[PDB]
RNA sequence: ACGAGACUCUGGCAUGCUAACUAGUUACGCGACCCCCGAGCGGUCGGCGUCCCCCAACUUCUUAGAGGGACAAGUGGCGUUCAGCCACCCGAGAUUGAGCAAUAACAGGUCUGUGAUGCCCUUAGAUGUCCGGGGCUGCACGCGCGCUACACUGACUGGCUCAGCGUGUGCCUACCCUACGCCGGCAGGCGCGGGUAACCCGUUGAACCCCAUUCGUGAUGGGGAUCGGGGAUUGCAAUUAUUCCCCAUGAACGAGGAAUUCCCAGUAAGUGCGGGUCAUAAGCUUGCGUUGAUUAAGUCCCUGCCCUUUGUACACAC
RNA sequence: AUUGACGGAAGGGCACCACC
């Protein structure tokens, strides 16, 4: 019964989506207290998907070169985040965050060849554009507003985890799939 | 009888333990408490320069060293019998300071 | 016309220990460690031209090539001509340049 | 003559190969220019190793 | 929570103090007093801290401004004052709202008459403090 | 039995901070009000009793790595230094504030002068810390 | 223009309103109540005093209540 | 055969060897403090001692010598069953980082590194050399390397806890690193001691980070340019502000157009600390540790190199 | 006819001082 940090249990948690299942790291072997490990994981190819999610999360927060390092604030802040979610929705902060990666995540790109035609995207890939989507959503929502990085971490993956468009993540998606569809 | 104390400094490591090796050995052959080879941290100077001797190129820099290794051996005799301890052979960069207890 | 509260009369009458208190901590540093031979003679120049002028003008100019001598007030009212490396400048030497030096009234450029 | 003091300053200091004034190395009591060590440097014992 | 007392702009010195701001950062908008200064005036005083400045009356306002006046002899020391050994007066003390204007001007222009360099590169309206001028200061410069 | 190791150091500090403004023995400087406790803070502490706090953490400060002075002193309380456009820097704190600490303790009988030089913990002080350590781990757990 | 101190109609609302909000931090009740953030953590703070709201966590640089 | 590789230095491993009062650990004894009923093979101690030679042993940590160890060695798969590549087990480690670095060249830089040097110039009203002062720093402007920022993933105040390189009293040569005590608010001052250094500074009590307080999206308690007044230090001399400290003033700047740099693992970036320069001094450089990622294991599209075929009226290379 | 260099030739390879 390992809990991540100590009061999120993580075995009911449901990867519905099975294109995803061996990417989002979160449970019986990927279990931990911390998200906070000494990696290793950027060593070789497809190691980082071995990493639990809530620590490529962590890992992916610290950025904009003024947070970079800062590594200890980043696992508070998503402490703090998943507290606010467990209050806000009702249910375990791993799922929200789960049904957050799944549905922010980008199926359908376009890369430029010459005009850009009109490409899939791996399921690795889409973890990493869910996650740096979140990420970029709250950092620009936390941005010169009274609101802290917290609640706005816990908004946006809550908006996203419900599929609303008023989450950044969502939007950001949408836009990549019409551009990509239109361009086919 | 002192608590006489002999101090080996050199910049080869070679020639320093060679000489160590025979003072400890002929120290052995005329029976006496040697506490060992001590080995003190050796002093690395550095020296960083720039390579050019105009001002032109590409900032290319020299990184000159020279490491100093230190040994330490400590005898529990009489001043005239060290006094045949030492004085064999010593290598030329190896360099020797006795302190008979005393500064 | 008074500097720090004391008048330049007792400005005149004070000896350079009690005078050190009145300047800055620049000028009191360098009153503190001697005044050289340079700074003497130029003194016995200042005081020398000034004791054989005339009444009613101002007394003959003395040049030097010393900009770093701070102005006592047994300075004032005498003429001084100083060097910016090309020119002797002239400087009428009046109450209020007291703290500083002389080197700041000759200037050294265009 | 000599009376400027040269008690400290680059005018103070100068090499002991060449007598020159710039690129002076003090340290560990060396007082030589940079490109008179970069060639003595064998010669006093600084191997380049790495 | 609010007293219905509550001024909501002050008229200390000839300038507005704005409320709604904390008061040991309420009267540092009066020009010659900085935080430090507005510290340790409202610590000599006997006002609290924690209070936006429309929640005083007027005695602490004159209280303050009394202590803010005469410096030295509510115990701030010399070295705080802004004006300390002044050059004509000789007297310590701390320059206000007004006075630091004043002060500024009859400074400027003791060393513009006297043609002292400083005074001719403030008339000129140049650097003063040794600051290389090649590369930099051109914004107020046309 | 509870020591000063065997508690959160960060409410130990509070408790004998507490502790020694409560017995009334210990000597303040007149000057406490108007400094900073280093030459790179920028305002002056933001508690009133900052100097009863001090006392206390450098009695923490030697009961563990006793034998220290004025020196030492003043680089565990420095801190960072921000020089404006230039790069930071760390800087020493206030020698003055150490070493009135220092002597108000040895007042109260508290530290004392170590025989090779520096400053020590007196049975007494051993006797203290440990009470108020013993205090605040009862107090925790309630 | 958020308001340093509650008026009669603000103090009422957050008296009468605040207690049932799911998520209670000074950064939400300091956007729907128009007020600073100071007034906002003491408000909360004086709302947990008086125990009509259960503290979930205190940091340094977030507080959360329900 | 040279170059590449091998080689040398460095990083990671060894409870195996050699040893250590200029490094420690563990036991034992003494001492202080806390609980306690009477408490204890109780807990804390960078308090002391076992260096008067047993009245204690030992080398895990530290130091540095000798060896050992990794080789695509083992197991699958691909591959012409070849060289090799991919994955995995066991492992400290399955690509640590540098130094050195060919044949030929370039009118590349340096005569301002030299008692390296040809020729020319000058050589007593000297282009030698010394002294005094000034200048390299000047200011409508155009570029380049950078530092600080634009804030709440923050600033301020307090508290708590951790480094690694390495330097240190000098031929001429003046100028060292500093503990502790006492004045001062600070920079600083006065005493007094240690260190030519695993001995003293020093258990290098570093910063970021961590924990609590204040602020509240405002050009604001963001930012600290500019400028006024004062105090010290270095120096033979500080003005054209050397540097440092205190109070005060409080600009642009709300994330930066066209363009463009550098980078793939303890890396980028954040953050401090030494060395060089140094009487005074780092927004520079050269090293060092600390917190520590996003992305990628590909390609010849762009920018350049190298090879092959091909045309030449080119050989000082259109 | 050969060796070099060049081609606003034609094929291969390499490099975060090139790109993705
Ligand atoms: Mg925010
Ligand atoms: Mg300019
Ligand atoms: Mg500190
Ligand atoms: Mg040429
Ligand atoms: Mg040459
Ligand atoms: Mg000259
Ligand atoms: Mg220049
Ligand atoms: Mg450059
Ligand atoms: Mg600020
Ligand atoms: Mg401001
Ligand atoms: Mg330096
Ligand atoms: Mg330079
Ligand atoms: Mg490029
Ligand atoms: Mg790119």
């Amino acid at each position: 019964d390992i809990k991540l940090f100590g009061k999120w249990s993580t075995d009911d948690v449901q990867i519905n989506d099975i294109s995803l299942q061996d990417y989002i790291a979160v449970k019986e072997k990927y279990a931990k207290y911390l998200p906070h490990s000494a990696g290793r994981y950027a060593a070789k190819r497809f190691r980082k998907a071995q990493c639990p999610i809530v620590e490529r999360l962590t890992n992916s927060m610290m950025m904009h070169g003024r947070n970079n390092g800062k590594k200890l604030m980043t696992v508070r802040i998503v402490k703090h985040a998943f507290e606010i979610i467990h209050l806000l929705t009702g249910e375990n902060p791993l799922q929200v965050l789960v049904n957050a990666i799944i549905n922010s995540g980008p199926r359908e790109d376009s890369t430029r060849i010459g005009r850009r035609q009109a490409v899939d995207v791996s399921p690795l890939r889409r973890v990493n554009q869910a996650i740096w989507l979140l990420c970029t959503g709250a950092r620009e929502a936390a941005f010169r507003n009274i609101k802290t990085i917290a609640e706005c971490l816990a908004d946006e993956l809550i908006n996203a985890a419900k599929g609303s468009s008023n989450s950044y993540a969502i939007k950001k998606k949408d836009e990549l799939e019409r551009v990509a569809k239109s361009n086919r | 009888i002192h608590r006489i104390r002999i101090t080996l400094t050199s910049r080869n490591v070679k020639s320093l333990e060679k000489v160590c090796a025979d003072l400890i050995r002929g120290a052995k052959e005329k029976n006496l408490k040697v506490k060992g080879p001590v080995r003190m941290p050796t002093k690395t100077l550095r020296i960083t320069t720039r390579k050019t001797p105009c001002g032109e190129g590409s900032k290319t820099w020299d990184r000159f060293q020279m490491r100093i290794h230190k040994r330490l051996i400590d005898l529990h005799s009489p001043s005239e019998i060290v006094k045949q301890i030492t004085s064999i052979s010593i290598e030329p960069g190896v360099e020797v300071e006795v302190t008979i207890a005393d500064a | 016309f008074t500097y720090r509260g004391v008048d330049l009369d007792q400005l005149l009458d004070m000896s350079y220990e009690q005078l050190m208190q009145l300047y800055s901590a620049r000028q009191r540093r360098r009153l503190n460690r001697g005044l050289r031979r340079k700074q003497h003679s130029l003194l016995k120049r200042l005081r020398k031209a000034k004791k054989e002028a005339p009444p009613m003008e101002k007394p003959e100019v003395v040049k030097t090539h010393l900009r770093d001598m701070i102005i006592l007030p047994e300075m004032v009212g005498s003429m001084v001509g100083v060097y910016n490396g090309k020119t002797f400048n002239q400087v009428e030497i009046k109450p209020e340049m007291i703290g500083h030096y002389l080197g700041e009234f000759s200037i050294t450029y265009k | 003559y000599w009376s400027h003091p040269r008690k400290f300053g680059q005018g103070s200091r100068s090499c002991r190969v060449c007598s020159n004034r710039h690129g002076l190395i003090r340290k560990y009591g060396l007082n030589m220019c940079r490109q008179c060590f970069r060639q003595y440097a064998k010669d006093i014992g600084f191997i380049k190793l790495d | 929570v609010i007293p219905e007392k509550f001024q909501h702009i002050l008229r200390v010195l000839n300038t507005n103090i704005d409320g709604r701001r904390k008061i040991a950062f309420a009267i540092t908008a009066i020009k010659g007093v900085g935080r430090r200064y507005a510290h340790v005036v409202l610590r000599k005083a006997d006002i609290d801290l924690t209070k936006r400045a429309g929640e005083l009356t007027e005695d602490e306002v004159e209280r303050v401004i009394t202590i803010m006046q005469n410096p030295r002899q509510y115990k701030i020391p010399d070295w705080f004052l802004n004006r300390q050994k002044d050059v004509k007066d000789g007297k310590y003390s701390q320059v206000l709202a007004n006075g630091l204007d004043n002060k500024l001007r009859e400074d400027l222009e003791r060393l513009k008459k006297i043609r002292a360099h400083r005074g001719l590169r403030h008339f000129w309206g140049l650097r003063v403090r040794g600051q290389h001028t090649k590369t930099t200061g051109r914004r107020g410069r046309t | 039995g509870v020591t000063v190791k065997d508690v959160n150091q960060q409410e130990f500090v509070r408790a004998l901070a507490a502790f020694l403004k409560k017995s009334g023995k210990l000597k303040v400087p007149e000057w406490v009000d108007t400094v900073k406790l280093a030459k790179h803070k920028e305002l002056a502490p933001y508690d009133e009793n900052w100097f009863y706090t001090r006392a206390a953490s450098t009695a923490r400060h030697l009961y563990l790595r006793g034998g220290a002075g004025v020196g030492s002193m003043t680089k565990i309380y420095g801190g960072r230094q921000r020089n404006g456009v230039m790069p930071s820097h760390f800087s020493r704190g206030s020698k003055s504030v150490a070493r009135r600490v220092l002597q108000a303790l040895e007042g109260l009988k508290m530290v004392e002068k170590d025989q090779d030089g520096g400053r020590k913990l007196t049975p007494q002080g051993q006797r203290d810390l440990d009470r108020i350590a013993g205090q605040v781990a009862a107090a925790n757990k309630k | 223009n958020n308001l340093v101190l509650f008026d009669k109609a603000t103090y009422d609302k957050l008296c009468k309103e605040v207690p049932n909000y799911k998520l209670i931090t000074p950064a939400v009740v300091s956007e729907r109540l128009k007020i600073r953030g100071s007034l906002a953590r003491a408000a909360l703070q004086e709302l947990l005093s008086k125990g009509l709201i259960k503290l979930v966590s205190k940091h340094r640089a977030q507080v959360i209540y329900t």
